[PDB]
Formats: structure tokens, C-alpha cells, sequence
């Protein structure tokens, strides 16, 4: 019944004392807090507070939709001596610091992905050309299915990939996804290895990455240019922004102190010191 | 069919926007939740939760351990403050990165009362006073125990129960303040000075230090969402 | 099938209903048929802080002495 | 009534019996305490064997010394035991092992000393390497420390041998050993023992994950991590030493899919 | 009239997406079903039917009928595997081919309790007895009857009652396991040993063949469809 | 799903149109309103209130005090205005700033009766007759007491009641006038004569001033809002 | 959950009711779940400009004496 | 004519309706008069897997001998 849009406890009145209980004296070994309200170390009037913590809800805090990842694809003229450019994302937060570190607080987590596009796009070289306006292909190519080769290949026929044909200039594509873990949360910070060293082998054929799970969790995610080669090369970037919904988190970790590094929680040196300076006794 | 009119903010993509869109995985027999010990239903409850303070934070012993024990000595009774802070949960490096100085980032308004609680780590002989005090902004810091202790103080006393907590009253003009260090939402100033000196007998460590928890209290509300200046992404 | 919903309105002139009393709802309609397509509700909930601030093998009364 | 006052307790899990007489009221990691698999969330289908009594019980690890220069210490749970009686061949004769745990960790001195020791119980603790060219690379063999456990560091060293490295964890202290500030640590469910106060603590952790029961070679649960908060000193001596010494005891567990004997190369 | 909105996602096609689209031959009088013989209601039903485990692979006996007899003979008792198997009824070349390995590509993740059938071909004199046996993951894969004995296994009799069937059970650190071959969620592992040795009485066959089935059990369910990598579509 | 169709008039921003659109911050926990001393519920309350308007406008007293004092004499008995004034609230310069002239602008319809209050600032002994007279428009304006005296009058009496209001009634030809000097929707004339003189007994102030107030009646009412012309932004 | 209101017609012939009788409503249906964002909905008030027009320690009447 | 149906929420956070209880549904309207025109209504069923596992010119009893 407690909801998030409540109105927190109203302030009680209250005069002097000479008691033998002792509300302020706490003893932190025990680890429990004093739960001590205003009203107990001075003399507090009747206060009908009106503020709710309905915006600092575990849904609210994650309520924007940040950037995590962007995607360079670009269609070059058919001469062209290279092979035409279509990027290849591996569906993984753990990509910008941002969304990175509002997740981390929090040891496991259950969210429903709602994946969003902003695809831009600008004509690469000096010269003075036209092209009839794009239209991309956003194909999610599931763990473990065969991720595209060649820009045009047989992959791309997706008769059971769900994707996305996005025209360029028209209301930004967005797809939603349920939790699509294979635990009952995903799993934020994974201690231990996907495979233990046995004895009775070599160093090598059983060793692994610590901290690392499933090879492929979240997905890979294709994206072209659907069109041919066209005489004014026009190269482009797919921005994706995912926002997690329906969500929930668990055990409160302390947040990232110092600059990130990999995907593992690991810390290069130099970055290693965070705070700044304050004399312990100056205001 | 139905004759519609295309609404100025149409096709316009908004973070924040909450509208229904397409599911990619239709179906997708979604895995059944377990019970997972320690769930959390609301930021502000970790606010709840005291994070030792990094009280001093010189050149030389900032970044390390060092930075949390509040030395205190057998001196013979001053009337200087030992230790210092401007309230100013979000700003003040002194609490800048604490849990709730660190959920406080994240937010443009924090409001309620908060409540400091500091722990006497030395040897069980040791006794002494010590008087942790606050008053609201707008008039010179207190510098003196003479003039900290007219504000809101708590002269708590080191005994069996190890450890004691001020609670600082949100005496404010507005209704939340500045998260950020803003001169008209100014916080106000905490101080611990000796109310009578540690005393100790022979054969005793003579410098014990203090560390001191902050954490918020069932008043405590923040609002409009920001990004944390704490953690930049170079390049 | 509506799921007419009253959103928290801080009592503004003219919003439909404030001081000069009335109270203020919104539809919505799920339309797709797969639940992790509906708009995140925003009626969450609020537990205690008692799991992570109160937590004992005993009970704590705040009048009483910490360390028994 | 009675001196049935918070300071004493008399822990009794299986065969073994602590009874400390400083005893700061115990912690029961999130309310939540160590309970089995209840068949409406349970996963594999085979029967899951339980060895109670015969693992349930106390075992003691080995004692860490504690000096001034000593800047702390962190065991992996899961493994800590490892050996420790039959929850050590329980342990690795099965594919899933769902265990909770009784962590009380022994320390006393006499009036005259003074210090705090910060006993945090991090669930999934992944502490960071030592490695500036490649991350997370840390060897097993290295990687769980079991019965002797492993110690944080005063500041960073990067590990340069690369013709073959050293693979090992280099966990600083003020970041927790993953990263992230001691002084907002306070938030996992802990206890500072406090010299002057308590000579112990009594951390009840029930097992926590993101699965209903899962890997125990493999997949690490709890781990502890013992910091000094206050540092040790005594009288103008030189330098003071304690022994902090912890005994763990594994409660509630139960283990699926028996085999042949689990064999890790842990040298 | 009625003023509208173009919500993110506009004129935006999904592949897998489900929405109501004008018809193009309206009033086209359909024809009535009939009813056919064998319909079909749930892909995990075919999962349901056994199909025949191609268990040797061998440069030589691949592509080739021999590839599904796995030769038994009257050789002095071994303890020797005289067949192996990675459970992954995905990934293992030996299971990744077989109706329910050829299903379980077209997915992400598979679970539930699977059913291997073995039917003893050979000479009705013949007699022995076979272990087939399974060990759950996460320890040295067994290559002595001695090791294997020790896992989840049914130690089959070559009788009137030609086959048998050694149900592995669904004991697993996940929900569902990634259908590739994946380390994190590994199989386990299958393999039949004699149990004694196919006697046989003279005049008679002495190398007789087995053929391995498998199937899935009314338990075991697919999610989050793919692209089987199975048959590709060169130019 | 659904066959929509945009119709002529989509796509269409139009300042004032009133359409409910997405909010930027979800959620803001917006901060209660407290019970301000002081409301205004509707633009013409502030027109019923006087406003004193600054009647000589001559380059010498304007944008200066000496513009809102009119100064009566006592001068020997003359039959010619002692002030003049076009009724137009907005046009007539004279008119053209006070509340109500100011907020006329802000319109460009304007209706109901209005209301000047003139107040008698002089020596407690100075007496005297002032006949304040407005007459409807399309007729030569008043010039002579003899002339104004046959329209609408009040024959004021400088007295204990230091202050007089004659209400100028709504006699136009429209249902509202054009809030700009416009000759079909012409105003009227004001203008106040002496009846008598203003005597005064010797050692007083010869010279007195007096000061006019105007203010629109619970009849008033403006419509089709519009750019005030009274403030340009140069560059 | 539509919020039906009457919209003040000028009796205008042929606009669904006037001199010929009736009345004209409009469907209204607040559409985001918050309220700031909820279209002005013009069914605003109109206090008594007493406040400010009238206010004094007493009270005045018109037809006495001002300056008592 | 609104075909309304419930969805198979996983009890999620906020959805509407969960471990708090409560359900979800979801509003669907067939819009052309041509039925291969309507949504895939992915209300489908599921068989006996018998008609291809256990198909015989008898009854096959489990812990019975499979050849009598």
C-alpha cells in the first residue's frame, strides 16, 4: 500500500525531556543504524510534510533512455576497391561509463530492454554528388546464430532474425526486448570462471577469464545499408539507446570509484586516484 | 478511415519519453523470477544507510586509508575545531562521495534531515566529551567552541556505547536545496570540538582516531534526475 | 478495455480539479499482446529501509541502550 | 530480568559450539536468513542430497596475524571451505551446490589496545587483477586462495613480467579491492569490530544468486573481506600484534548431480 | 479532426512484428479444411519422437550408412567407453543433425530432461549387459567404467525386450542452456561401457551392431528463434 | 492497425493552440503551492482599480512628477475647461499608461463603463464647484461650461469628502470599441469646468492641484488578445 | 475515461443547437500519466476584485459616507 | 467491438499487476471486413504428442513389458 508516490511520515511535535531512554547514543558494531528522526535530538514542531520519493524510485532513476553504443556503416560508389561497410554491435551495456554506472550499483538485475534508433547520415567526400534516401537494416542475429560475412550475404535473408528496416529521416526506430537472460537476473558482477582447470589436462584446453559468463548473453546486432553502391558515398551512424523498463535491482553495491577499464571491473594505474583536496579544518 | 491531425512533437524521440513500442522477441517465454535475497524498491533507501565519511582529505593523506581516521589526541583542552564541513551533501568533497553524497549527485534537489554518526575507535580506557555541532547558514562559521556551541548541538560522551548520532534538523528558507555549491541554497556548518579533553592512563595509545557515518532519515527526498559528475568517459 | 488511472496533480488552476476540489485521470491501453511492450506504469511501490538499515538477529528500540 | 544482554551468545550450528562473551548483537546479511530450496523455485529435477549435521557444523580456517603495517585480508566463501571436512568432498562431488553461511569472525584484546576491523561481506566480491595490458586475466589457480585466503595492498603495482605474467589479484585497499571506495563499503551487510567495544562479529549470510542453485568449483557466491578501519597501536611500543582468527559454518546447503571426484589444479 | 501524435518508431517494419494489414484479394471465397490425417500443433512435439543418433563420425564412415551402427563385439571385458557424447543436443556433431538436434538450432536456448533409446541389433543368441551412464558437468569426463559408475546411470540388459532408454535428467545451473557450444552453460556427459561382455555361442555373429535414438521428454521446451547455421544459400 | 488520415491542418505549430504533450520529466515530485497573501484569478480585476492618470502631457512637465497634478486657481469665474481628454482607454495619450490603458493594449476590443475619481489636493480651506461632464461622440467637443453642461455631469462639491467619481455609462453604437484611435468606434469627451470658482480665505495657497484617477466597473470586459505597442526591443 | 464538458457555443445556426434549441460537448481524455502535461483545460474561475478594490480594516458601504 | 485479452506478464515491477497482485490485458479490434486480414492471434493450443510418440494398434501401459 506504501507506494512510491506517498508523502513521507509527518514531522510530530515535541518539548523538553530529562528521560533515561537515550535515543542518541548509538553503538555502530551492531551495524544497525539509529533510526533517529529529527524529533529526537532537539525540540520539534508539527511539520505536514508534503514530499514523496516518487521520483527516486528504482523504476524513476532509470527512467531516461541512455546511449549504449554507436554504429559506423557507410554505402561506397560499386567501383569502389574496398568492400562496403556494415558495423556489427555486441549487444552489452558495458560500452559507455553512463548507464554503466547507474547498473552497477546494484548486483543483479531484471529489466526489459526497450532498444531505440537515431540514425544520421552525411555525404563523405569533397565532391559534389546525390543519393535517393537510404534505407538501413537493423537485424538481430540471436547468440550463437551466424553473424554476417559479406555486406550482402545469405544471412542477411533473415527468415527467423528479427529485424528492423529503417528509412532514413522519419521518426527514430525502437524495438522492445523481455528479459532475455538465461539466470533469474542478469548478473551485473560474475565471480568465478565458465570453466574450471582440471588436472588431468593442459594449462591451455581448460583456462579462462575470470569475471566472464556466457560467451554471447544479450546478442549481436547487424546493420547495412540495404541499398547498391551508389556513385556519392554516403557514410552514416546508427546511435542506439536502451532504456530498461520494466525493471528491478538487488544488493546495494558502493558505486564506481575510479575511471572504468574493460569489461572487467579491473583499473589501469594513474586513474587510480579519485578524491580532491580539503584542509581538516577549513569550512 | 477516422480523420487524424498530426500534433506539433510528432516523430519526436524523447529519453525520458514513456510510450508503448513493438516487441522484437514476440512470445519469448520470458524466465520466471526467483525469490533473490535483498531487493530494493527505492533509491532514498540506500541514502538510509551510513557511509563513512572521508573527513580529511590533505595532499598527503587523501586517496588512502588515512583519509577517514579523525585523529584525536590527550592535548590539553582547546577551544579549536577539530574537524570541519559545510552541509552541503553533494558538494563539499568531504561528503561529495559517501553513498548519500554519491546517490546525491545524480539529483538537482535533495531535501530532509540527515543524520551524523561518529564512532570512538580507541582504547577502552580512553573517556572524554566531545561536542558535534551544526548551525544554519547565513553568519560566520563557527570557529570557536564558544560560538559553535550557541547553535544546535549534541555534547555526546565517550563510554560503553561506542558510538552517538546529531541529527541535523532540515532547518532550510526553500523547500529543497541546490544540489550543487549554489550561495542562496547555502547548507550550513557541522563542527566536533573537545567539550573536556580525551583523558587517558598509563600505558595507553595517546592518539585514538575517530570515523565518522552520514545517512539520510525518513524525511529525505530528492528530485529531477541528472548525470554525475563523478565518472567521465575520456574519449 | 481503459485503464483509467488519477495521476498526483499538485492542485493547479484550472488543471480540472485542485482547490475548488476535483480529481485528475488518465487512460491507457495496452496494445500489444506481449506484456515487455507495455508502458513502464510508474505506480511502483516502498518498502521499508529495515532489511539494510535495521538488520539483527534480535529487535532494536531506539529509546533503549544500543549494546545490551 | 536476566543477563541475557546482547553481549553473549552461543551459536550451535551442527556438532560445533561458539559462545563469545563480547558478542555485538549478530547481523543476518537482509533480513532474509538461510532457509532450502523451496520446490516452487527449486531448478534441477534429480533428488538433492543434503548432508546437515555432516556439513552444516563450524570449521575454522587458519589465523591471519595482525600487525600495523597489515592492511587487511578477503576469502571467497564458496571456496574459503574447500577442504574443511565433508562440506569439502560434498563440495566438489556434485555439478550444483546451493550452500548459506554463519561467518563469525574471533578477534579480542585487553582494555589497553585500540583499533576497529571493518567485517564486510560482499556478495559476488569480484576483486580486480594486476594487469595493465589485459583485464580480468587472472589465473585460478591463483584466483581462489581457499583455507589461507588472500590480503589487500597499500597502492597499486602493475604486473610488467609479460614473456609469461604473474597473474594475480591486486586489490587496493581504500577501493575496496573492485574499485570502489572502503568508506562507502558500509553498505553490504557488515560489522566493525571495535576493540575497545566487541571482540567479534556474527555475520549470518543466506546464499545469494542470480540462480536457484549453481556451481561451487566454478561460480563464487559471498566473500569476506576484513579491513583494518582504526589502526592497531598498544603503548610506545615499537609495534603491537593480535591474531584476528575466523570460523566459518556452513548452514542450509544441499548438492545436485552426483559424479567421479572434481579435481582443480589449484597448484 | 482527432489530433494525433507519430510515436519514436514510426513507419518503421519489424519482420517478427504483428499488426492488422488491408487485404489484397477481398471477398476471395476460401476453401474449406478438411481434415487430414496427422496435424501438428507444437514444434516440441516432433522434439518428442525419437531419431537415430549418427554416433560414429570417422573420416572414412561419415555421410555413410555405417555412421549410425556403433559395432558391439565378443572382445575379453574392457573398461573402455565403446561410444562418447557431449551433451549439447546442439552443438556435438554427433547430436546436431538428429530431428531434435536439427530443431534445436533453429533456437537460443533448449531445457528439460532428454531420452536416449538404444536397441541392441544382433544375433538372437547373443546376450550381455551395457552401462550406459551420464555425469553432469564441471569434472574430468569419464574414461573408466570405474569413473563413470560413479555418475547418473542404468545399467541395461540385452533380453526379449530389445531397447532401453536412459532418461538424463534436467540438472542444470540455469533455466535454459545456450544451444552452442557454450562453456559457462556445458552439457554433461554420455557413454556406454560393458557392463560385462556380449557373450555369444558358437556359429553366431561375433561383431553385432547398436543403434543409438534420442528424443526430448514431455518437460523440455525451446525459446528466442534463430537462423539454423545447417544450409546455406551459396550466391 | 487502425486506417487513419491526416487532414489539411497536420504538422501545424499555432502558438496558441492547446494540445496535451509529452512531459519532459517524468515523475518530478512537483513542490506543493502554500496560501501566497494575494491572488488574481482574471486581468480585469486589475482594471478596477484607480490608477492615476497623468493628465498635462506638455514638454516641459511630462515623464515627470509635475504630470499628474492638474492646478485649479482662483482665478475670477471663466467658462473654459480646466482639462480636456479624449475617451479612448488606450488611444488617447493622456490615458494610454495607467493600469487600465496599460492592459487595454494588451486588446483589441474593449467594452463597459468607466470611472474617474478626481481628488481635490489642496489647503483644508480652499471651497469651490467642479463640474466633471463627459458627453457621447459625433458633436462638437465641449469647449465653453455652457456647451459640456448638456450632456452627462456630475456637479462635484470640494468638501469633508475629499473625493468625487463620475461614471462615464457604456453609450456606444457597438457591442465593444476598437482599442485603437479608430473614427467609426469613436469614445466620447471628458472635461471638468468650474462651477463656481475656488475661493480661499486669506495667508492659504492660491494655487491647489488636483489629481484624476480612472478604473473600469464590474461591467468591463476585454477580448482578442494582442502586442502591447508600449514596449519595443531595439535589436 | 473520457471527460465529456459544454463548450460555450454563441447559439450559431446549423452548429448542432441553439434557436432551435440544445447543447454542444466536447471529448476530452488526459492522455500522459503526468499532469503537467495534461492540455489547459480553460474551465477557470473568477474571484471578487474585493481584495484589492475594497479592503479595509471595516466595512463600506456605497450609498453612506466614505470619510465617517 | 473490442476483443479484450490477458497477457502472460512475468510478475514484473510496476507492469501493473504482480508479486502485489493483479492482472494485464490487452485491447485488439479487427479492423477489415476480410478475417486473413486479423492479427495473428497467437492464442493457439497444444496436442497430445501421442498421435506420432505412442501410435498403435493397442494401448501401451509404461511399467508394462513393451513386446508382450
Amino acid at each position: 500500500a506504501a507506494t512510491s508516490r506517498d508523502a513521507l511520515p509527518n514531522t510530530e511535535a515535541s518539548g523538553p525531556t530529562h528521560s533515561k531512554e537515550i535515543p542518541a547514543l548509538t553503538a555502530v558494531e551492531t551495524g544497525a543504524t539509529n533510526p533517529l528522526v529529527p524529533s529526537d535530538t532537539v525540540q520539534t514542531r508539527h511539520v505536514v510534510q508534503h514530499r514523496s520519493r516518487s521520483e527516486s524510485s528504482i523504476e524513476s532513476f532509470f527512467a531516461r533512455g541512455a546511449c549504449v553504443t554507436i554504429m559506423t556503416v557507410d554505402n561506397p560508389a560499386s567501383t569502389t576497391n574496398k568492400d562496403k561497410l556494415f558495423a556489427v554491435w555486441k549487444i552489452t551495456y558495458k560500452d559507455t561509463v553512463q548507464l554503466r554506472r547507474k547498473l552497477e550499483f546494484f548486483t543483479y538485475s531484471r529489466f526489459d530492454m526497450e532498444l531505440t534508433f537515431v540514425v544520421t547520415a552525411n555525404f563523405t567526400e569533397t565532391n559534389n554528388g546525390h543519393a535517393l534516401n537510404q534505407v538501413y537494416q537493423i537485424m538481430y542475429v540471436p547468440p550463437g546464430a551466424p553473424v554476417p560475412e559479406k555486406w550482402d550475404d545469405y544471412t542477411w535473408q533473415t527468415s527467423s532474425n528479427p529485424s528492423i528496416f529503417y528509412t532514413y529521416g522519419t521518426a527514430p526506430a525502437r524495438i522492445s526486448v523481455p528479459y532475455v537472460g538465461i539466470s533469474n537476473a542478469y548478473s551485473h558482477f560474475y565471480d568465478g570462471f565458465s570453466k574450471v582447470p582440471l588436472k588431468d589436462q593442459s594449462a591451455a584446453l581448460g583456462d579462462s577469464l575470470y569475471g566472464a559468463a556466457s560467451l554471447n548473453d544479450f546478442g549481436i546486432l547487424a546493420v547495412r545499408v540495404v541499398n547498391d553502391h551508389n556513385p556519392t558515398k554516403v557514410t552514416s551512424k546508427i546511435r542506439v539507446y536502451l532504456k530498461p523498463k520494466h525493471i528491478r535491482v538487488w544488493c546495494p553495491r558502493p558505486p564506481r570509484a575510479v575511471a572504468y577499464y574493460g569489461p572487467g571491473v579491473d583499473y589501469k594505474d594513474g586513474t587510480l586516484t579519485p578524491l580532491s583536496t580539503k584542509d581538516l579544518t577549513t569550512y | 478511415g477516422l480523420p487524424v491531425m498530426n500534433t506539433p512533437g510528432s516523430n519526436q524521440y524523447l529519453t525520458a519519453d514513456n510510450f508503448q513500442s513493438p516487441c522484437a522477441l514476440p512470445e519469448f517465454d520470458v524466465t520466471p523470477p526467483i525469490d533473490i535475497p535483498g531487493e530494493v524498491k527505492n533509491m532514498m533507501e540506500l541514502a538510509e544507510i551510513d557511509t563513512m565519511i572521508p573527513f580529511d582529505l590533505s595532499a598527503t593523506k587523501k586517496n588512502t586509508m588515512e583519509m577517514y581516521r579523525v585523529r584525536l589526541s590527550d592535548k590539553p583542552h582547546t577551544d579549536d575545531p577539530i574537524l570541519c564541513l559545510s552541509l552541503s551533501p553533494a558538494s563539499d568533497p568531504r561528503l561529495s562521495h559517501t553513498m548519500l553524497g554519491e546517490i546525491l549527485n545524480y539529483y538537482t534537489h535533495w531535501a530532509g534531515s540527515l543524520k551524523f554518526t561518529f564512532l570512538f575507535c580507541g582504547s577502552m580506557m580512553a573517556t572524554g566529551k566531545l561536542l558535534v555541532s551544526y548551525a544554519p547558514p547565513g553568519a560566520d562559521p563557527p570557529k570557536k567552541r564558544k560560538e559553535a556551541m550557541l547553535g544546535t548541538h549534541v555534547i555526546w560522551d565517550i563510554g560503553l556505547q561506542s558510538s552517538c548520532t546529531m541529527v541535523v534538523p532540515w532547518i532550510s528558507n526553500t523547500t529543497y536545496r541546490q544540489t550543487i555549491d549554489d550561495s542562496f541554497t547555502e547548507g550550513g556548518y557541522i563542527s566536533v570540538f573537545y567539550q573536556t579533553r580525551i583523558v587517558v592512563p598509563l600505558s595507553t595509545p595517546r592518539e585514538m582516531d575517530i570515523l565518522g557515518f552520514v545517512s539520510a532519515c525518513n524525511d529525505f527526498s530528492v528530485r529531477l534526475l541528472r548525470d554525475t559528475t563523478h565518472i567521465e568517459q575520456k574519449a | 478495455g481503459a485503464q483509467v488511472s488519477s495521476q498526483k496533480v499538485g492542485a493547479h488552476e484550472n488543471s480540472n480539479r485542485a482547490y475548488g476540489g476535483s480529481t485528475i485521470n488518465y487512460t491507457t491501453i495496452n496494445y500489444y499482446r506481449d506484456s515487455a511492450s507495455n508502458a513502464a506504469s510508474k505506480q511502483d511501490f516502498s518498502q521499508d529501509p529495515s532489511k539494510f538499515t535495521e538488520p539483527i538477529k534480535d529487535v532494536l528500540i531506539k529509546t533503549a541502550p544500543m549494546l545490551n | 530480568a536476566c543477563g541475557y544482554s546482547d553481549r553473549v551468545l552461543q551459536l550451535t550450528l551442527g556438532n560445533s559450539t561458539i559462545t563469545t562473551q563480547e558478542a555485538a548483537n549478530s547481523v543476518v546479511a537482509y533480513g532474509r536468513w538461510p532457509e532450502y530450496l523451496r520446490d516452487s523455485e527449486a531448478n534441477p529435477v534429480d533428488q538433492p542430497t543434503e548432508p546437515d549435521v555432516a556439513a552444516c557444523r563450524f570449521y575454522t580456517l587458519d589465523t591471519v596475524s595482525w600487525t600495523k603495517e597489515s592492511r587487511g585480508w578477503w576469502w571467497k566463501l564458496p571456496d574459503a571451505l574447500r577442504d574443511m571436512g565433508l562440506f569439502g568432498q560434498n563440495m566438489y562431488y556434485h555439478y550444483l551446490g546451493r550452500s548459506g553461511y554463519t561467518v563469525h569472525v574471533q578477534c579480542n584484546a585487553s582494555k589497553f589496545h585500540q583499533g576497529a576491523l571493518g567485517v564486510f561481506a560482499v556478495p559476488e566480491m569480484c576483486l580486480a587483477g594486476d594487469s595493465n595490458t589485459t583485464t580480468m586475466h587472472t589465473s585460478y589457480q591463483n584466483a581462489n586462495p581457499g583455507e589461507k585466503g588472500g590480503t589487500f595492498t597499500g597502492t597499486f603495482t602493475p604486473d610488467n613480467n609479460q614473456t609469461s605474467p604473474a597473474r594475480r589479484f591486486c586489490p587496493v585497499d581504500y577501493l575496496l579491492g573492485n574499485g570502489t571506495l572502503l568508506g562507502n563499503a558500509f553498505v553490504f551487510p557488515h560489522q566493525i569490530i571495535n576493540l575497545r567495544t566487541n571482540n567479534c562479529a556474527t555475520l549470518v549470510l543466506p546464499y545469494v544468486n542470480s540462480l536457484s542453485i549453481d556451481s561451487m568449483v566454478k561460480h563464487n557466491n559471498w566473500g569476506i573481506a576484513i579491513l583494518p578501519l582504526a589502526p592497531l597501536n598498544f603503548a610506545s611500543e615499537s609495534s603491537p600484534e593480535i591474531p584476528i582468527t575466523l570460523t566459518i559454518a556452513p548452514m542450509c546447503c544441499e548438492f545436485n548431480g552426483l559424479r567421479n571426484i572434481t579435481l582443480p589444479r589449484l597448484q
